[PDB]
């Protein structure tokens, strides 16, 4: 199907506690591959895949200099974005970014992303055409002209139309077994009386990849959106995910419930009903 | 300006009593970064518990796993213990399979 | 592959 490479950053300033914290993850779908870390005893781009293990010294010093000039340049723009917002020294902040590219079933750039937020709120964007930007407010206006005067959206746009797509290629070919490969959910239903005119249904989904799942109840064929419990996919630990959702529903007409499950994984969407 | 944490407290495999397994703490959709969590027998910290890569979704808020071996029976008790400076007080989860 | 790409904000 299609893909996609991520890379995650996060800098975090805490003053009187040293230099900002800066950590990067990447990611292929919802596989990590890579992590850096400026807080570890000897801080190094490191494997996370073993599918990536097989790239060789020149990858991995390589990475390991550009993610720590990255953590400079990151530190500096915590300071940058100190003056910008017109803040004192003593609090602590976060730049997140998160840049990367989707491709199709072919290969091909489907679109590419550079966006990042200071503070947990929309700071700059590069545009879906590679080539302007969205400032969330003034500050970032700022940030923006200055990356128009040195036409930094076109260097962008050069990575993600070029090294992106192929090492995103490269490495869905070297981790062709696990990368390019779905996991379907295992999924059952529950049933948990909670008095004695209603029972709670609960329907799960087991050990799929990749994260992305569609879980939903319908009574007598009507989507249930507005009254089913949806819990946060999460991540099982092997790789896998596992997801449920809930409804209460009243004693006697639980045979017109139907929990239908779709997972790229999956053939067909599925439909399942509590089995007593 | 700031996100409480989602805690889930479950079991990487189906839990089946004197079966080894994996105990997760996922605590995710926080905002900042800085969090603390314990996982939890019969009250009691489990020590060199394991955890995840700091990361983020497509909100900005964190997300992390933390997850430990261990081998559930029917009277052992297991729960999250999760502070965050939304958190007045440290918040517990007690774990249900 | 990381980007090398000079963005000072």
């Amino acid at each position: 199907g299609s893909h996609s490479m991520r890379y995650f950053y996060t800098a975090m300033s805490r003053p009187g506690r040293g230099e900002p914290r800066f950590i990067a993850v990447g990611y292929v779908d919802d596989t990590q591959f890579v992590r850096f870390d400026s807080d570890a005893a000897s801080p190094r781009m490191a494997p996370r895949a073993p599918w990536i293990e097989q790239e060789g010294p020149e990858y991995w010093d390589g990475e390991t200099r550009n993610m720590k000039a990255s953590a400079q340049t990151y530190r500096e723009n915590l300071r940058i974005a100190l003056r910008y917002y017109n803040q004192s020294e003593a609090g602590s902040h976060i730049i997140q970014v998160m840049y990367g590219c989707d491709v199709g079933p072919d290969g091909r750039l489907l679109r590419g992303h550079d966006q990042s937020a200071y503070d947990g709120k929309d700071y700059i964007a590069l545009n879906e055409d590679l080539s302007s930007w969205t400032a969330a407010d003034t500050a970032a206006q700022i940030t923006q002209r200055k990356w128009e005067a040195a036409r930094v959206a076109e260097q962008l746009r050069a990575y993600l139309e070029g090294l992106c797509v192929e090492w995103l290629r490269r490495y869905l070919e070297n981790g062709k077994e696990t990368l390019q490969r779905a996991d379907p959910p295992k999924t059952h239903v529950t049933h948990h009386p909670i008095s004695d005119h209603e029972a709670t249904l609960r329907c799960w989904a087991l050990g799929f990849y990749p994260a992305e799942i569609t879980l939903t109840w319908q009574r007598d064929g009507e989507d249930q959106t507005q009254d089913t419990e949806l819990v946060e996919t999460r991540p099982a630990g092997d790789r896998t995910f596992q997801k449920w959702a809930a409804v209460v529903v009243p004693s006697g007409e639980e045979q017109r419930y139907t929990c239908h499950v779709q997972h790229e994984g999956l053939p067909k969407p599925l439909t399942l009903r509590w089995e007593p | 300006i700031q996100r409480t944490p989602k805690i889930q407290v479950y079991s990487r495999h189906p839990a089946e009593n004197g079966k080894s397994n994996f105990l997760n703490c996922y605590v995710s959709g926080f905002h900042p970064s800085d969090i603390e969590v314990d996982l939890l027998k019969n009250g009691e910290r489990i020590e060199k518990v394991e955890h995840s890569d700091l990361s983020f979704s497509k909100d900005w808020s964190f997300y992390l796993l933390y997850y430990t071996e261990f081998t559930p029976t029917e009277k052992d008790e297991y729960a999250c213990r999760v502070n965050h400076v939304t958190l007045s007080q440290p918040k517990i989860v007690k774990w249900d399979r | 592959l990381t980007v090398q790409v000079a963005r000072v904000y």
